């Protein structure tokens, strides 16, 4: 078992069942078996929304330096002007994510009980545990879905490191926005020319 | 009503906008034009405007004091003084009675009454501090059916 | 059966012999013994005089819109002078209602006892279930008797034909309290730009 | 947290996170709705 | 004598904190010429903060 | 002095004798509770008054009953 303190002795909330389990609680906050489950389930959408955050920062932003597309940065995205005002985009999308969060909510509480499609009932998702709803609408190549356990908690420790790396860099392009006022793509452009002065010390 | 000239046209209510305005101006005499407490000072100013502009819109009634004055008696004209603010604030003073009083009931039946009051139990209240929104119909429905009254046979009553 | 929420335990009150019946009580309106035969009865009336209201609402203003009724608008046909007096009519209402809704307190109460006619008795109401008064008066077609489960079909879109009418009746309400345009206006100026007609706004 | 979240929800606690909350709203409209004497609704 | 153990009693005392307040009997005693045999605990203290007291059986019925 | 009553009501714990203070309360013997003994007050008079056995008395409500009555120097607690 890979651990994040070598030396240290790993928790016993933590048993290496969870993907991604490298015995990290310091602090000790998912000692509770109810909290650790809502935590888990707290950790998969901050993982996945921070993966289609880091994609939506430094995919365009590269993308803008190097002339393929023209959008605008990251920080003044919502700044720029649509077909549909900002102050009521949230609340279409307030109102489509209580349909799309608010049945999450229930598939935390009762497990196996949104898995049914209510227009239409012959429609399901093929999933089994709690934060992997599998199905077609979610999973369409079916790669989730293996006979095999230890391929899939591999599979599941890939998603949850590659999310906690982006929930990094996102927090990373939050700070370098409020410290350098410039886009992350041109602060690693800005390292990689010398990175021995173009740091956070370089003020 | 009760020999209050209305403050859209009192000129003693206009006469307190132009000294409150005067009293700031004077203030930002000493202050640079773009500076930092020159802009508190103007949005003072235009916090004053607002106010005096929303008192008169109101249909509120001013004395001989140059002063706005409530009409709590129940008047059509002056619902929003008193009547209008009740109603929304017995709701929600209401509210707070009910969700408190269901509070009680739900930890009377429990293993440590007098532990659940010291250490509020979130779930049990939150889950009830939900169903406080409807209460009069909750009060009342418990005052018909009897249980919001407790019968003098199992009241403590100190002798005569 | 299907619920208001997936996921949700259905209330002990709320069993599902009432038609309409989506295990719709979570801030507990009808737990207590004898309080739902009360709040069915005030559901019928309720959803029978929206769905008066919404004919009188949206169905005259729909055909001012065409203009083949040229109705004034329902929040200023207050103010519409008629043969009678405006505060005059409000009075032969109420001693109407008198009369219409104490016959109908007693078939909440006391079923099954004014179902008989107060002046020439062999005209009698054939209804059996409190809150549906067959007769001659109120269903001469015959629709409302037959089998159990037929019957609970129809009952069930009564009330869901008639809780849409009371969404309907409440937003044309405070339509006409923020906007002061007629609702039939409100739906074409929806169709128009429907992401610059919405409730924020016009606040 | 079967003991942390215990201390949270004690009577102090609770009143100070209350409020701080029901301060803390009544102060945000008291900002975007100042001078507030008539209900206008 | 006494109503039951371990059943449910209200106190028709009137210089009793327990007036009109359900209690618990605990102990009955049964020797003769004890003027207050029922021993009634209370799931609430009085301003001594006890919960045990002795009524006589013409002081409680049961509830 | 004081006036010191004692009622039926009591148990017979003797805590009012071990918080009186001036020697007042004694525990006689009785047939009116399980420990068989009552509280008396002979030397009443020596009663300054200080209720340390309602306050150590149990009963509710209390079998031991001080009533402040005339008081004289053995009640006013005085040493000149
Ligand atoms: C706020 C988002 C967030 C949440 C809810 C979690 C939640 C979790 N992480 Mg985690 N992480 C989060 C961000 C990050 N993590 C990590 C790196 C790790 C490691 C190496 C490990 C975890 C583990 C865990 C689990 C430990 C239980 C616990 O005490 O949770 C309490 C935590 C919170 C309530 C969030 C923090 C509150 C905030 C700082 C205030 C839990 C599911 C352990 C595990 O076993 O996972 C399966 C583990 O070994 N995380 C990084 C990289 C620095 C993150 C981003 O900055
Ligand atoms: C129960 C349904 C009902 C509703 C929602 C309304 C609503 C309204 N009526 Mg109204 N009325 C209703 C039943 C009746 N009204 C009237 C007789 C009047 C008159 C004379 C007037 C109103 C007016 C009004 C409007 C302003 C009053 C107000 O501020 O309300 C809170 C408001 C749209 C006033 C109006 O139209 O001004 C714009 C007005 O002058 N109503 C009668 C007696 C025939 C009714 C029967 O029950
Ligand atoms: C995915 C993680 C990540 C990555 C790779 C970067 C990368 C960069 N950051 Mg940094 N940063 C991060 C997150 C990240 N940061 C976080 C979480 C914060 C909040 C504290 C910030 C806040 C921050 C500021 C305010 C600034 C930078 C700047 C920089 C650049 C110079 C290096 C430096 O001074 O680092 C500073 C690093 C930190 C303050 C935090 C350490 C970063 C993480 C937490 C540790 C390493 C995690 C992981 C092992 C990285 C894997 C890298 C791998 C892909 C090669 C560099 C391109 C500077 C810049 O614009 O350069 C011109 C700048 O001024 N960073
Ligand atoms: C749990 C909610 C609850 C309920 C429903 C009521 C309701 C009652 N109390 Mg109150 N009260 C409560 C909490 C509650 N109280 C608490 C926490 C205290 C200590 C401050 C008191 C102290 C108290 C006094 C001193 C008086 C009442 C009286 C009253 C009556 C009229 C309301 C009143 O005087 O204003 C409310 C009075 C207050 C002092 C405000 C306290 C209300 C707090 C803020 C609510 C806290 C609830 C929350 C869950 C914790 C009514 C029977 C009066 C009476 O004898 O009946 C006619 C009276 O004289 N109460
Ligand atoms: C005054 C209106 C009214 C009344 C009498 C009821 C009565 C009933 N409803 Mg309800 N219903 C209504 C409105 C109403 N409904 C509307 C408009 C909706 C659509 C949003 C529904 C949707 C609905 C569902 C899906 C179901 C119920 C059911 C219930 C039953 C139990 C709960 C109860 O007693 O609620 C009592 C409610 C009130 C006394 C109204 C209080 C309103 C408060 C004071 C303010 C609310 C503000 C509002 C949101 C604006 C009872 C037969 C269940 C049932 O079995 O029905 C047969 C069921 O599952 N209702
Ligand atoms: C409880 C339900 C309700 C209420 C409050 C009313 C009340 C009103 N409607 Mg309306 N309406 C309703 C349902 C309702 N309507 C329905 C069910 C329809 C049929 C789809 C209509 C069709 C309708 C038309 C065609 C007109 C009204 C008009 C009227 C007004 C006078 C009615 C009249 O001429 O006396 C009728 C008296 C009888 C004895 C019958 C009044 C504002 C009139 C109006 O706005 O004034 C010009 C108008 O011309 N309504
Ligand atoms: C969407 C409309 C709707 C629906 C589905 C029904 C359905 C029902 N009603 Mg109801 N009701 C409604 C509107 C509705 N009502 C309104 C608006 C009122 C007030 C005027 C009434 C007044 C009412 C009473 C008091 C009684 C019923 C009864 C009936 C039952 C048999 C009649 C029937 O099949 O109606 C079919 C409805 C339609 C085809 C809608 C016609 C729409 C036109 C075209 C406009 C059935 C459960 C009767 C019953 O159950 O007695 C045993 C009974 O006497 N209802
Ligand atoms: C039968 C249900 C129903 C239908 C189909 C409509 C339809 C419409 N309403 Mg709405 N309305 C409803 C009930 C309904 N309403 C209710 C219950 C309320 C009272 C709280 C309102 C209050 C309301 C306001 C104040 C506004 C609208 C307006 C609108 C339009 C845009 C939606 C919007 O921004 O407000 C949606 C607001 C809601 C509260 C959603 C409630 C809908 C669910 C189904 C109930 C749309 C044509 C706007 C308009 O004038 O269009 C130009 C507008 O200004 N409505
Ligand atoms: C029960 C007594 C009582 C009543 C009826 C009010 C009610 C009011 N005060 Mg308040 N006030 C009171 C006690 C009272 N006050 C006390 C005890 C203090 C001292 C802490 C103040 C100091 C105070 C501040 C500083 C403000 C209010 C404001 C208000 C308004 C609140 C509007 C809103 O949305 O929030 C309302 C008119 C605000 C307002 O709009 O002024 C009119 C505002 O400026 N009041
Ligand atoms: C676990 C543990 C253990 C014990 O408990 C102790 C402690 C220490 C406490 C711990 C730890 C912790 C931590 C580290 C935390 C952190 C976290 C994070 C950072 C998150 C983020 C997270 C993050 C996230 C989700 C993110 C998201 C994002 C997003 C949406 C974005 C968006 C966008 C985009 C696309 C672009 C555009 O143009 C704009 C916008 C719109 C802006
Ligand atoms: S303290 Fe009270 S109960 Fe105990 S012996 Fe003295 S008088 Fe009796």
């Amino acid at each position: 078992r890979p651990l994040w303190f070598p030396g240290s002795q790993p928790p016993e909330w933590l048993d290496g069942s969870l993907p991604g389990d490298f015995g990290f609680d310091p602090l000790g906050l998912g000692s509770d078996p109810e909290l650790l489950k809502w935590f888990v389930q707290a950790e998969l959408v901050h993982c996945r929304w921070a993966m289609l955050g880091a994609a939506g920062i430094f995919i365009p932003e590269a993308l803008t330096k190097a002339g393929i597309l023209n959008t605008p940065s990251w920080t003044v995205a919502g700044d720029q002007q649509y077909f549909t005002d900002a102050t009521t985009l949230f609340v279409i999308e307030i109102i489509l994510f209580a349909w799309a969060e608010g049945r999450r909510w229930a598939d935390i509480i009762n497990p196996g009980c949104v898995n049914v499609d209510p227009v239409f009932p012959n429609n399901k998702l093929t999933g089994t545990d709690v934060g992997y709803p599998g199905g077609l609408w979610f999973d369409p190549l079916g790669w989730g879905q293996t006979g095999d356990a230890a391929k899939l908690k591999d599979l599941r420790t890939r998603e949850i490191k590659n999310g906690r790396l982006a929930m990094l860099a996102v927090l990373g392009a939050v700070v370098q926005a409020n410290y350098t006022h410039t886009g992350p793509i041109d602060n690693l452009l800005a390292h990689l020319a010398d990175p021995g002065h173009n740091t956070i010390f370089a003020l | 009503v009760a020999g209050l000239t209305p403050c859209k046209e009192s000129k003693g209510f206009a006469k307190r906008q132009k000294q409150e305005i005067k009293k700031l101006e004077g203030r930002l005499k000493l202050y640079a034009p773009d500076s930092a407490p020159a802009l508190a000072i103007n949005a003072t100013i235009e916090k004053t405007k607002r106010r005096f502009e929303f008192y008169g819109n109101q249909g509120l009634l001013c004395g001989t004091d140059g002063l706005p004055h409530l009409i709590v008696d129940g008047d059509q004209a002056h619902l929003g003084e008193f009547v209008y603010p009740g109603l929304v604030f017995l709701y929600i003073a209401g509210w707070i009675g009910w969700v408190g009083r269901a509070y009680l009931i739900d930890v009377r039946t429990s293993k440590k009454p007098t532990e659940k009051e010291i250490i509020i139990d979130v779930p049990l209240a939150l889950r009830i501090m939900s169903k406080g929104l409807t209460w009069p119909v909750a009060a009342i429905g418990e005052l018909r059916s009897g249980k919001l009254v407790e019968k003098s046979s199992n009241i403590t009553v100190s002798p005569r | 059966r299907p619920l208001w929420l997936p996921g949700s335990e259905a209330p002990k009150w709320l069993d599902g012999s009432l038609p309409g019946d989506y295990g719709f009580d979570p801030l507990d309106l009808a737990a207590e013994p004898g309080r739902l035969n009360w709040m069915v009865q005030a559901e019928l009336v309720h959803c029978r005089w929206a769905m008066l209201g919404a004919a009188g609402i949206f169905i005259p203003e729909l055909l001012t819109k065409i203009g083949i009724l040229n109705t004034p608008s329902w929040y200023k046909a207050g103010d519409a002078t008629y043969f009678a007096d405006q505060g005059t009519l409000f009075i032969v209402e109420l001693l109407l209602m008198a009369w219409a809704e104490s016959r109908r307190w007693a078939d909440i109460a006391r079923p099954g006892s004014v179902n008989t006619d107060p002046i020439f008795p062999n005209n009698k109401l054939t209804g059996t279930d409190v809150g549906y008064p067959g007769g001659l008066w109120f269903d001469p077609l015959g629709w409302g008797s037959g089998s159990e489960d037929k019957l609970k079909e129809i009952r069930t879109k009564e009330v869901k034909n008639g809780r849409l009418a009371m969404l309907a009746v409440l937003g044309a309400f405070v339509q006409a309290n923020v906007t002061h345009v007629g609702p039939i206006d409100n739906l074409f100026a929806h169709l128009a730009d429907p992401y610059h007609t919405t409730i924020l706004q016009s606040l | 947290m079967q003991d942390v979240k215990t201390y949270l929800s004690t009577a102090p606690v609770l009143a100070t996170l209350w409020f701080g909350f029901l301060a803390g709203l009544l102060i945000e409209i008291n900002r975007f709705f100042p001078d507030a004497l008539v209900l206008p609704l | 004598i006494g109503p039951k153990r371990g059943s449910i009693v209200k106190v028709l005392r009137r210089e009793s904190y327990w007036f009109n307040d359900t209690g618990k009997v605990v102990a009955v005693d049964q020797a003769p010429g004890v003027r207050y045999p029922v021993v009634v605990r209370f799931d609430k203290v009085n301003y001594a903060g006890v919960s045990t007291n002795n009524y006589s059986p013409d002081e409680l019925e049961q509830s | 002095a004081h006036s010191v009553k004692i009622y039926d009501t009591c148990i017979g714990c003797t805590q009012c004798v071990r918080a009186c203070p001036t020697d007042v309360l004694e525990m006689v013997p009785w047939d009116g509770c399980k420990a068989s003994q009552i509280a008396s007050a002979p030397r009443t008079e020596d009663c300054v008054g200080c209720k340390r056995c309602e306050s150590a008395c149990p009963t509710d409500f209390l079998s031991v009953r001080v009533y402040l009555g005339a008081e004289t120097t053995r009640s006013m607690g005085l040493a000149y």
